[PDB]
């Protein structure tokens, strides 16, 4: 039973790692889109 | 696991922030481009008058 618990805890750690990577990549790609649109914002400011 | 989950929560909150920013910026883009179109219309109206 002890070895069962240890393996299960390792699995939970790995799943948390996976979800954390999901969140980091979501954040970064959204930030990149934001930077592109901020560039567009400065461009449209110049346009007006 | 504890440390991992803390950082997971932080990343989720950051993503939510950034998406809300996307929405706000899109509404702002709506309004500003409306104004730009009106302004340019008036620009070429001034050209007509010139």
């Amino acid at each position: 039973y002890a070895e069962e618990k240890y393996r299960k805890n390792e699995k939970e750690k790995k799943e948390l790692e996976k979800e954390i990577r999901t969140q980091k990549e979501n954040l970064f790609k959204h930030t990149q889109e934001l930077f592109k649109h901020r560039e567009r914002e400065a461009n449209l400011y110049g346009e007006i | 696991i504890e440390d991992k989950s803390v950082e997971l929560e932080n990343l989720l909150n950051e993503i939510a922030r950034v998406k809300i920013d996307q929405l706000n910026t899109l509404s702002q883009i709506e309004v500003l481009e409306n104004k730009r179109r009106e302004v340019i219309k008036e620009r070429e109206e001034k050209e007509i008058t010139v």
